[PDB]
């Protein structure tokens, strides 16, 4: 589009409201009420971005209009400047003294200094008081410019339906539910309105004091991510010398500038006073067998393990693991075992939950990765969900879904006994007694084929077993399971029509289903909805369960498993044990390891001797009491590398100073197939250190002689084997930040959808599995 | 954690029974609550929302923007059942209102009763305009309200009018039935409406044939609506017609609907016009099931609803906030679909256009201008009330020919057309014709035919102050110029003298940088005073 501007004949792209054209061109002008960051929407209230155009008689706006053909805009004139200056004069007239107030170095005062205004000539208004009911925030609301961004953040993006302007013009204010103090309001501490209010009214704590006023600037800044969920919410940590304060979101392709309570607050664990800095081998403060040292308590690990190996054997050893806070360590936390102990007795107390899922996924497709991402539910048309509560444990995705509901109207469905928050936004709600989902699941399974509304073509050459099952299937029916599940049939006829007829669809769930004994048998059927209908492997289609940790993918995809080395190349195979050794130069053990509960119940009156624990509180995770106290009691030589003196390893005969999260580089992954880089902020206290040094030193003390160096080379030595990253390097994992592994080309965004043209399985097809009611 | 749905949810399902629960249908529920109970309490809102499955923020935003719904929480004090209101605009205030307020607010302002302010109710003709719970008064005074309260005279009182049969006696819905039949096609109607020059009423000054052609050219399922707010102070026409012969207006509306092919229609008039709210509900049920279904809605305050986009958002059960003008109302409307608005007056005349023609609408104008209009005179005259007269008429002739005169004891100093939106001019501006496109070269205009007359005994600056107070309380609250400029003007105009230069700047700003057509006019009065009253500074 061609249109004149300030005396030029310039061009503009489409959807480029005048403001953006000026910015791109270098003629910045004030907005105040228009947050250009992706995610928001303009409203045109402040009227500070006004311009002139030949043809109209009333001035216009620059954030809400568009430069159609022939038009010509004007900013360097008189009317517009006078109007802007007058608006700013009014605002600063109803404003406090910027000398000492809330956020003196803010957006409003900057845009004022641009229009050359310091004071005003109008009087004040004698406004209202403040409320500090909520601990983190501080609403000293005497600087409200009525910019309505609080709302577009709490009523349009991080949807929780709390804020709203509930009065008339002069008395117009912002209020929480029923004019309540917001200390017990529906606010969930979702800090998307705290970084949108330009003025310091809607401001957090830690940036001001009793006589509410700014008291600090950013000492420094660092861009990182959150070690609490499995989404990879980026962050920019606000620091002061040996102090961390508060963070904001960044334009991360996974988060998109929106966090939860923990992206803002709740990290008092890192700098938590009561901590550990030296070996210490009951009350919290260490009081027994403490001997600060770094060559004694490492002899007492290397020599101990080596000698007990010699005297009792290799299989007599065992080892737990962890993935809470690192990836590259696991590569080594397992290489160490496989080399010095010559034994595949690894385990993973975090992969326990969602095992059945990946079991079925590799049975049917030879993979365990959620088909396609969750941030792609905005081009779809339908949703499915069962056994979960995203808003709580995976909120960001929940609000993505809410936004998709709002904008595009794409319906969803629910499957849960109790009532959930999303109900309000939910198109339906299907309660049922537990351990019975599979019934209505088969109903939906066979509703399609029995009526005859399936997509034969996709089932023609892309999924085998389509005919051998039909005996039980046509034997089954979607009308019989009412008293067995607790629903009516027409609902199910509908739901299935909806899915199969829908242009696209997805399904979500979590540990709620796979928690049951035969949750496998649940997914054993859920697998094929997208496959039997075809709505898979294409934009907006796929299957995508969720995980409850940071990089469990990154751990259990790079060789922390009792039956397989990284990138899912099992041990029982032969060639696996013939090519890995050109790198590790060792003789391995083909027989599998003893799984977590297997090894635990084994050692109980068993034969294993000691282990090398790490990043876990096993004493209180899976087993209630029997395998917590008596578990390690009979053990002889023990190790614990925990940050704190957690309840577990109360008698762990040696300890090391686990480094916290916020201090490291490396690589992390999410439940989205993406790998996120990190970066350190603050060194730890005491003589503590990281783990990629602990394990290096211990390998050396155990006659391994790796001497690789730093993680920036562990990455390469871990990728040289795993083709999943066949085109990746730390360089572009720093620049461009995060990426996902299934990509093929170097200078391309990525390949982010399973089965776009064919399964990566030997046959190219799946093996649809017999799904029976097998209690 | 949050406001909880209490056990007090029985009285919300035992009171709505079998009704629809669409967002667009909310205000009726709130009115129902405010009627059955004299207040609207939180618990009830929580129950209502958790029924409609909404959030407390939305219902709270809506239940307080309209100036009538009275809200309370578990902490505040109970509201009484019996209340009254008083007018505070220019006309009702010129006859001794404020003294009335502060005179009866300490005799019968006790617990069981209440007394508050009110902008205007459409009775500028019979001076004070007091109301007692859906019952209005005239020439109000203390010794009359005493008796009106002591006796349970809260209920309204209905006059006589023309029913369906008496109307059917004459032409009686024969012009309409000629359309469902091909006895006369459409194009003729457009052609008469065009060549006859029916420049529409309302404060727009816009033709009608063009609107109808346009809304007829755009596709899909069409709609329509009517604005019966008439909230502008010096405007009391709609009442004198809806209370004498509505069936003519219904004829016109059905005509204007079938042409655009609108399945259903909508209506919107104040809460301060109850008599009509009963006349209609009495008549409609007698109008047969023809094939076009009609509706009827209420409205609580919100003079900003006189605007189109705000009326749309209200009929959508939303907050009364207008929209931007580059995307037009005839392209995207009531439910994101086309719809044509038309004031009841513009409909009331169509029958006389068709049955007689256009020439009957051209042999009327007195001065160069042409047309025929229904003025609304008020203030210190001798025979006030609505008036029909050829457009293009001066004001002196409107005073000494139709209105009988001015008074016996006063004189003529100032006057103001266009009600509040318009300006206040002196006598010397006497030889000017009163039409649509004639006064824009003087600062003011005439949008609603509102007229007022002030004498020497009356002061102008106080009138401008009252108008600015009105515009301050009727502001929607979105655009900054109105929200803050109205305050700064209500303040600057308070002191013994105002600068008028800061005021000129502020007026230029508000007139060039205001979203709605209200802020574009709230500065007309002060500017006209600065210009044509150079002897008051
Ligand atoms: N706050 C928080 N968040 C976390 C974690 C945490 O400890 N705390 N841990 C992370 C990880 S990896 C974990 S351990 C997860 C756990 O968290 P989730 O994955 O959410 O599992 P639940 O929290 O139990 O939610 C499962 C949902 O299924 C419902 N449900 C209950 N019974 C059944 C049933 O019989 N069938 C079905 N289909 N659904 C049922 C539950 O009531 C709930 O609605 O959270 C992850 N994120
Ligand atoms: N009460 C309760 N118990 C449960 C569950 C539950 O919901 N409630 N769910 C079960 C399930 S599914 C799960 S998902 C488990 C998880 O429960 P746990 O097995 O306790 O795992 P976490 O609670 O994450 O504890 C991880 C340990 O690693 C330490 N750590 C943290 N960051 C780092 C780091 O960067 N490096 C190292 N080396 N260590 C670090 C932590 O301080 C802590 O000691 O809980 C299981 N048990
Ligand atoms: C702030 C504002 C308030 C208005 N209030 C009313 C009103 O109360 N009644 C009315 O009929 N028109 C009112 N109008 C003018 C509307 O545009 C009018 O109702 C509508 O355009 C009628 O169109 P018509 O001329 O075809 O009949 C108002 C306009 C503005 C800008
Ligand atoms: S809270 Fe922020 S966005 Fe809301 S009115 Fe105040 S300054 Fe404007
Ligand atoms: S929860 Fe967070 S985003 Fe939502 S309203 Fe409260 S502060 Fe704003
Ligand atoms: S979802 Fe988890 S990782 Fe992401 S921002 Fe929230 S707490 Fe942090
Ligand atoms: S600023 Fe004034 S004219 Fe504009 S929307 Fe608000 S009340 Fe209406
Ligand atoms: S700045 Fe874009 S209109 Fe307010
Ligand atoms: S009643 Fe005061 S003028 Fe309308
Ligand atoms: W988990």
């Amino acid at each position: 589009i061609a249109f004149e501007f300030d005396g030029q004949q310039v061009e503009a792209q489409p959807g480029e409201t005048i403001w953006a054209v000026a910015k791109r061109l270098g003629t910045h002008i004030p907005h105040l009420c228009h947050k250009p960051d992706p995610g928001y929407r303009p409203d045109g209230n402040c009227r500070a971005c006004m311009v002139e155009i030949e043809g109209e008689r009333v001035l216009a706006a620059s954030c809400k209009r568009t430069p159609a053909i022939g038009m010509k805009v004007k900013s360097a004139t008189e009317r517009a400047t006078k109007a802007r200056a007058m608006v700013l004069e009014l605002l600063v007239a109803d404003q406090p003294e910027r000398a000492t107030s809330h956020d003196p170095s803010s957006h409003f005062w900057v845009q004022a200094d641009v229009l050359d205004v310091t004071e005003s000539r109008f009087p004040a208004a004698e406004r209202w008081t403040s409320d500090v009911s909520h601990p983190a925030m501080s609403v000293n609301l005497d600087a409200c410019i009525q910019c309505n961004l609080c709302v577009r953040a709490c009523r349009e993006v991080q949807v929780n339906d709390v804020i709203g302007m509930a009065y008339r013009a002069a008395g117009s204010k912002v209020v929480f539910d029923f004019d309540d103090p917001m200390g017990g309001s529906t606010c969930v501490a979702c800090g998307e309105c705290v970084q949108a209010c330009p003025t310091g009214a809607l401001m957090p704590a830690a940036y001001l004091d009793a006589n509410q006023t700014r008291t600090v600037y950013p000492d420094r800044e660092v861009k990182s991510l959150c070690p609490y969920c499995g989404v990879g919410c980026q962050v920019s940590y606000k620091v002061k010398d040996e102090r961390i304060v508060y963070a904001e979101g960044v334009n991360g392709p996974a988060n998109q500038n929106r966090l939860c309570v923990k992206g803002r607050f709740g990290f008092d664990y890192v700098h938590h006073p009561h901590r550990l800095t030296v070996p210490l081998i009951p009350a919290n403060p260490w009081t027994h067998f403490r001997e600060a040292t770094w060559e004694e308590a490492l002899d007492r690990a290397a020599g101990g393990l080596k000698a007990i190996r010699d005297t009792n054997g290799r299989k007599a050893l065992a080892g737990f693991g962890s993935a809470k806070g690192s990836n590259e360590e696991a590569y080594l936390f397992q290489k160490l075992v496989r080399l010095g102990f010559g034994t595949n007795n690894v385990d993973h107390c975090t992969r326990l939950c969602h095992a059945s899922s990946v079991a079925a996924l590799m049975e049917g497709l030879n993979s365990g990765a959620v088909t396609a991402p969750f941030s792609a539910a905005l081009d779809a048309e339908v949703i499915v969900v069962i056994g979960a509560n995203p808003t709580v444990n995976h909120p960001v995705a929940a609000t993505f879904l809410k936004n998709a509901v709002k904008q595009r109207g794409a319906k969803l469905i629910i499957m849960d006994p109790r009532r959930q928050t999303l109900s309000r936004h939910a198109y339906r709600h299907l309660a049922f007694r537990p351990g019975s989902d599979v019934a209505m699941l088969n109903a939906m399974l066979n509703v399609i084929v029995t009526e005859g509304l399936y997509d034969e073509q996709y089932i023609a050459g892309y999924t085998e077993n389509f005919e051998a099952l039909r005996e039980k299937i046509v034997d089954f029916t979607p009308e019989k399971m009412a008293s067995v599940c607790g629903i009516d049939a027409e609902t199910l006829r509908e739901v299935a029509r909806l899915y199969a007829r829908a242009k696209s669809s997805l399904i979500f769930w979590g540990m709620g289903v796979s928690q049951h004994v035969h949750g496998t048998d649940n997914s054993r059927c859920l697998i094929a909805l997208a496959l039997i209908t075809g709505q898979i492997g294409r934009p907006g289609t796929g299957l995508h369960p969720l995980r409850g940790q940071n990089n469990v993918q990154g751990a259990s995809d790079a060789g922390l498993i009792p039956m397989v080395y990284p990138d899912y190349q099992s041990v029982e195979k032969d060639a696996v044990r013939e090519l890995f050794e050109e790198f590790w130069g060792q003789s391995l053990d083909p027989q599998k390891g003893l799984t977590v509960v297997e090894i635990m119940r084994a050692i109980h009156a068993g034969e294993i001797r000691g282990m090398f624990v790490e990043g876990e509180n096993p004493a209180m995770s899976d087993p209630d009491l029997n395998h917590a106290r008596h578990a390690l009691a009979m053990l002889d030589h023990l190790v614990v590398q925990d940050l704190f003196l957690t309840e577990t390893a109360f008698h762990a005969d040696v300890v090391l100073p686990a480094s916290a999260f916020a201090e490291k580089a490396g690589t992390f992954t999410n439940t989205d197939r993406r790998v996120q880089i990190a970066q350190p902020v603050v060194a730890p206290p005491g003589d503590a250190r990281q783990d990629w040094w602990i394990i290096q030193e211990l390998a050396r003390r155990l006659d391994l002689d790796w001497n690789y160096g730093g993680p920036a080379d562990i990455f390469a030595e871990m990728a040289q084997v795993m083709p999943s990253l066949n085109n990746i390097t730390w360089e572009r994992l720093e620049r461009e930040g995060a990426v996902t592994y299934p990509v093929d080309a170097p200078d391309q965004p990525g390949n982010e959808i399973i089965f776009y043209a064919g399964f990566p399985t030997e046959s190219g097809r799946a093996k649809i599995v017999p799904a029976a009611i097998v209690p | 954690g949050r406001q909880v749905d209490p056990h007090a949810k029985v009285e919300i399902e035992e009171l709505l029974g079998t009704r629809p629960r669409q967002r667009d249908l909310l205000i009726e529920h709130l009115h129902l609550i405010q009627d059955t109970y004299g207040q609207i309490s939180a618990d009830h809102l929580a129950a209502l929302a958790d029924e409609m499955s909404l959030a407390f923020a939305e219902v709270f935003e809506t239940a307080t923007f309209y100036a009538h719904f009275d809200v309370v929480k578990e902490g505040e004090a109970d509201i009484p059942r019996l209340t009254i209101r008083v007018c505070d605009s220019i006309t009702c205030a010129m006859f001794g209102a404020d003294e009335l307020l502060e005179t009866l607010q300490r005799e019968l302002a006790s617990d069981a009763v209440r007394v508050v302010r009110a902008p205007c109710v459409g009775l500028c003709d019979h001076a004070p305009a007091v109301e007692v719970g859906h019952n209005f008064l005239h020439r109000a005074d203390l010794a009359s309200v005493r008796a009106a309260v002591e006796a349970e005279d809260t209920h309204a009182h209905i006059p006589t009018y023309v029913d369906y049969d008496a109307y059917r006696a004459g032409g009686g819905y024969a012009t309409l039935e000629r359309l469902r039949s091909g006895e006369l096609p459409v194009d003729d109607v457009l052609k008469v409406l065009d060549d006859g020059g029916l420049r529409g009423l309302g404060g727009a000054g816009f033709p009608t044939g063009r609107k109808w052609r346009s809304v007829r050219g755009e596709p899909g399922p069409r709609l329509m609506a009517v604005n019966g707010d008439e909230g502008e102070p010096g405007t009391f026409k709609d009442q004198l017609y809806l209370n004498t012969d509505p069936h003519r207006f219904l004829e016109g509306m059905l005509i204007g609907a079938h042409v655009v092919e609108a399945a259903d229609v909508y209506i919107y008039l104040r809460d301060e016009y109850p008599i009509s709210r009963e006349i209609l509900a009495r008549e409609i049920a007698k109008l047969p099931e023809g094939g076009t279904r009609i509706h009827l809605r209420r409205g609580a305050g919100a003079y900003i609803c006189g605007e189109e986009s705000s009326l749309i958002e209200s009929l959508e059960g939303k907050r009364g906030l207008p929209r931007h003008k580059p995307p037009f109302p005839f392209q995207v409307g009531l439910f994101n679909r086309p719809t044509l608005i038309n004031n009841i007056e513009t409909l009331f005349w169509v029958r006389d256009l068709i049955e007689r023609g256009a020439e009957w609408w051209k042999s009327h104008g007195r001065n160069g201008r042409v047309g025929l209009r229904s003025y609304s005179v008020s203030g210190r005259v001798k025979e006030p009330g609505v008036k029909l007269a050829p457009a293009g008429l001066t004001i002196q002739e409107l005073i000494d020919e139709y209105c009988g005169g001015i008074s016996d004891g006063h004189s003529f100093a100032a006057y103001l057309p266009g009600g509040a939106s318009g300006g206040i001019l002196p006598a010397s501006m006497n030889d000017i014709p009163l039409d649509f496109g004639t006064l824009e070269k003087y600062g003011c205009f005439i949008g609603s035919a509102a007229v007022v007359i002030l004498s020497d005994q009356d002061d102008v600056r106080g009138a401008a102050l009252n108008l600015m107070k009105f515009f301050e309380d009727e502001s929607c609250g979105q655009c900054t110029p109105c929200r803050s400029g109205t305050q700064k003007a209500r303040m600057l105009m308070e002191n013994g003298v105002w600068d008028t230069d800061l005021l000129g700047e502020l007026a230029q700003c508000m007139r060039d940088a205001s979203i709605c057509g209200l802020g574009q006019a709230a500065s007309n009065p002060v500017s006209t005073v600065i210009k044509y009253f150079p002897d008051l500074f």
